[PDB]
């Protein structure tokens, strides 16, 4: 029994690009949700299908920690029932989430002058990501009917494209350090309870 | 027996303030969870606010930064403090008393709500 | 590579109108493909844009009346017109969406006239 | 949620000059959406350049565009009877926005 | 198709500096990782160090780190790795190879090897 | 931002007959819908939550069923009480919860 | 860490089977062992990544087999010009980026 490990997912000092997105486990420890709360940082709490003033009483088997870096101005794709560039080729939740989703601001954490070129998302793909998958890949992706080996020319185009975060840029264009606790419950007994 | 007398309202300059309350009976009151329901001709029912049992407020895109809640274990009032009022936030206000059901949340007991007016 | 557009015609006001947009060395169902069109007098005008995976989406002047549909068999893109309008009229151009380098295959569009 | 204003309206110039059309945005937006177009009469639009500087493919090496941030420029270094046409910036938000068009003329 | 070709080298006297330049084509030489595999005579293959697409996140090896320095330029497509304080083991012939992987979830496989370079260390 | 769409908008019915009102959602929301009544001046009331469970202490006659982005609420036989407009919300979405835009029950 | 390759010296006529071994503790990560071809004199290239696939411009007589700790490359009838020195590399994680050792093969 120690406090759960929401101390170094919240404060790591590198973030992970939206594509090969970290994941964590987190079990059998007594949780401590004070961190979140009186915070008067955090830009964005919205919980689904769980109240956030009634984290402290509920039994969860496995909570599951995801952490991005994402543009400021498409944070509101992080939701079940959206649709976007990130929500069908990057990340995915199903229309029955159960969890909490958090984003705040890294104006200056991540960002430096002449441009951070560091994250990079996924930019082209054939169908829809499935929910909770993470697809990585570094095929090229074939646009038309002729196939492509390896080439990079007209209709062969990379799958990842990166982002042009800088110190001078709008708020909506800003990059974002948003963090998805997937309060998932299982058929199995649960282990961990509050 | 749960009442919710909420006093407090009147009219008010534009950008003025106020410090309107919601006093309750018939139950423990750190236990329970506080919101503000206004409801208005045009848009009709509303969540403005809330606050929870361990100091946490959670506020409207348009809400934040403007009004702020508060609690008082002691004497049993609820308080919403406004700041910066504007025009179009003429409304009757409700405070509501959050109950649970397992995951699900709904409002028990409503109060009776006082007139707002910006002049 | 090239871009055919079929369908335009005339249409009385409130009526329905079918277009299409036949593709031949790029593939209808793998791109982002977008409806831009030309009122005369005036630029350009964003229409609708469907992603590779099947998302849609629109321009606010025309939400709800459009739909854009597509058909891998035939590779060719459609467009639906409900509930036209008389300021609808101009002329449709399909193209091809590649985001970061832009769209670089047009066609040369299909005129539609209501009155 | 995205207005592009190119001044202005209209440029009249003669042919062999260096011109200087703008696109201004509302907001700041990132450079990496940023592509501009060709339209002569009766005719589908043509790519120029895509991003702020680079030249599209098969485009002649007459037009070199330039800036970041909000203001942004195209320049031509040598007008040539075939450079007379409508050219449009094109951004990228959630949905493609298009500006009100700029065309070039004659002296 | 990917071009991979490698300039500088020679006989220097140990104790002294030397730097090489893999100049590359093909692709588009800002989203994909770079290497450097020397190998000594009939002895066999060993990595050196690694560049990310930024120029920032270099991964040397563990017998090299000390006086090595990977550098990358994205305004002129050419790949670096300056030599300092030459020993006689260092005498080898120098590959500049790309990274096919995303750099994030995984990193290393080489898929284009250039050519090589032989560097000489006596007097 | 979760739209909520209610209709019909009136719906008047003789003493003892059959009401029904139908909630809909934006997106699939499952099962997280609470409904309630609005006397004319007076404060609203909470009748059934989750669409299925009835509240402690209301008549009989009212009753619950839907899911997905589809409810309906079924009264049996209306009383010269049950006039009032009535609102669905959902629960769904967390913390900001986003009510209906409300039916008006009129009595003939 | 270490990777080891036995027989570093195979006696094979033309065409006919041919097989080959890159076994080493500390299995692998996931799949993450490499192939490489060294013709003499030239720069080695790649034939099989991730233990069981094929690169841009391999032919199909080149297979790979293997999971775990003992992993297995697999040639058929021998073209004369598949007889050189092939090398097998761990990949995927951290500063342990390693090298086996040669594994040319004979003519006669
Ligand atoms: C991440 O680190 C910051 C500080 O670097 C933490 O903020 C502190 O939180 C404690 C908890 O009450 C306060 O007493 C300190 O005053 C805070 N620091 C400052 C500078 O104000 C933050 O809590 C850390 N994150 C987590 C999840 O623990």
């Amino acid at each position: 029994t120690n406090l759960c490990p929401f101390g170094e997912v919240f404060n790591a000092t590198r973030f992970a690009s939206v594509y090969a997105w970290n994941r964590k486990r987190i079990s059998n420890c007594v949780a401590d949700y004070s961190v979140l709360y009186n915070s008067a940082s955090f830009s964005t709490f919205k919980c689904y299908g769980v109240s956030p003033t009634k984290l402290n009483d509920l039994c969860f088997t496995n909570v599951y920690a995801d952490s991005f870096v994402i543009r400021g101005d498409e944070v509101r794709q992080i939701a079940p029932g959206q649709t976007g560039k990130i929500a069908d080729y990057n990340y995915k939740l199903p229309d029955d989430f159960t969890g909490c989703v958090i984003a705040w601001n890294s104006n200056n954490l991540d960002s430096k002058v002449g441009g951070n070129y560091n994250y990079r998302y996924r930019l082209f793909r054939k169908s829809n990501l499935k929910p909770f998958e993470r697809d990585i890949s570094t095929e090229i992706y074939q646009a038309g009917s002729k196939p492509c080996n390896g080439v990079e020319g007209f209709n062969c185009y990379f799958p990842l494209q990166s982002y042009g975060f800088q110190p001078t840029n709008g708020v909506g264009y800003q990059p974002y350090r948003v963090v998805v606790l997937s309060f998932e419950l299982l058929h199995a007994p649960a282990t961990v309870c509050g | 027996e749960v009442q919710l007398v909420e006093s407090g309202g009147g009219l008010v300059q534009p950008g003025g303030s106020l410090r309107l309350s919601c006093a309750a009976s018939g139950f423990t009151f750190s236990s329970y969870d506080m919101h503000w329901v206004r409801q208005t001709t045009g848009k009709g029912l509303e969540w403005v606010s809330t606050i929870g049992t361990a100091g946490d407020t959670y506020y409207p895109d348009s809400v934040k930064g403007r009004f702020t809640i508060s609690r008082e274990d002691a004497k049993n009032s609820l308080y919403l403090q406004m700041n910066s009022l504007r025009a179009g936030d003429t409304a009757v206000y409700y405070c509501a008393r959050g109950d649970s059901s397992g995951y699900y949340y709904y409002f028990d007991y409503w109060g009776q709500g006082t007139l707002l007016t910006v002049s | 590579v090239q871009l055919v557009e079929s369908g335009g015609g005339l249409v009385q006001p409130g009526g329905s109108l079918r277009l299409s947009c036949a593709a031949s060395g790029i593939t209808v169902s793998s791109n982002y493909m977008n409806w831009v069109r030309q009122a005369p007098g005036k630029g350009l005008e964003w229409v609708s844009l469907i992603y590779s995976g099947g998302s849609t989406y629109y321009a606010d002047s025309v939400k709800g009346r459009f739909t854009i549909s597509r058909d891998n068999s035939k590779n060719t893109l459609y467009l639906q017109m409900n509930s036209l309008r008389a300021e609808d009229t101009a002329v449709y151009h399909c193209a091809r969406d590649l985001v970061v380098y832009g769209m670089d295959v047009w066609g040369q569009g299909t005129t539609v006239t209501v009155s | 949620e995205i207005v592009l204003t190119q001044s202005p309206g209209t440029l009249s110039l003669s042919p062999g000059e260096r011109a200087t059309l703008s696109c201004r945005a509302s907001q700041s937006v990132s450079s990496s959406y940023l592509a501009w177009y060709q339209q002569k009469p009766g005719q589908a639009p043509r790519l120029l350049i895509y991003g702020a500087s680079s030249r599209a493919t098969g485009i002649p090496d007459r037009f070199s565009g330039s800036g970041s941030g909000t203001d942004f420029t195209l320049t031509i270094s040598r007008l040539e009877p075939e450079d007379f046409a409508v050219y449009y910036c094109q951004q990228y938000g959630s949905s493609p926005t298009f500006g009100q068009g700029t065309k070039l003329e004659i002296k | 198709q990917v071009q991979l070709v490698e300039s500088g080298g020679g006989v220097v006297q140990p104790g002294r500096s030397l730097r090489l330049s893999c100049a590359a084509s093909g692709f588009t030489f800002s989203s994909y990782g770079m290497h450097w595999v020397r190998q000594a005579p009939g002895k066999g293959l060993e990595w050196v160090a690694l560049i990310w697409f930024d120029g920032s996140n270099k991964y040397y090896a563990d017998s090299v780190k000390g006086r090595f320095t990977i550098s990358r330029d994205n305004s002129k497509n050419t790949l670096y790795l300056q030599m300092n304080s030459l020993r006689a083991e260092d005498t080898a012939v120098y590959y500049c190879a790309r990274d096919g992987l995303d750099l994030e979830w995984l990193f290393g496989l080489f898929d284009y090897w250039g050519q090589g370079t032989l560097v000489t260390v006596s007097s | 931002d979760i739209q909520m769409t209610q209709s019909p908008s009136s719906l008047s019915a003789a003493v003892g007959d059959r009401v029904t009102i139908t909630c809909r959602a934006s997106q699939s929301i499952g099962s997280y819908l609470n409904w309630y009544q609005q006397k004319p001046g007076k404060a609203p009331k909470l009748l059934i939550y989750a669409a299925s469970s009835l509240q402690s202490g209301v008549p009989s006659r009212f009753s619950g069923s839907g899911s997905g982005t589809d409810f309906t609420l079924t009264i049996s036989s209306l009383q010269p009480e049950d006039f009032a407009i009535y609102y669905c919300q959902q629960s769904y979405v967390s913390p900001t919860y986003t009510f209906g835009p409300g039916t008006k029950v009129d009595i003939k």
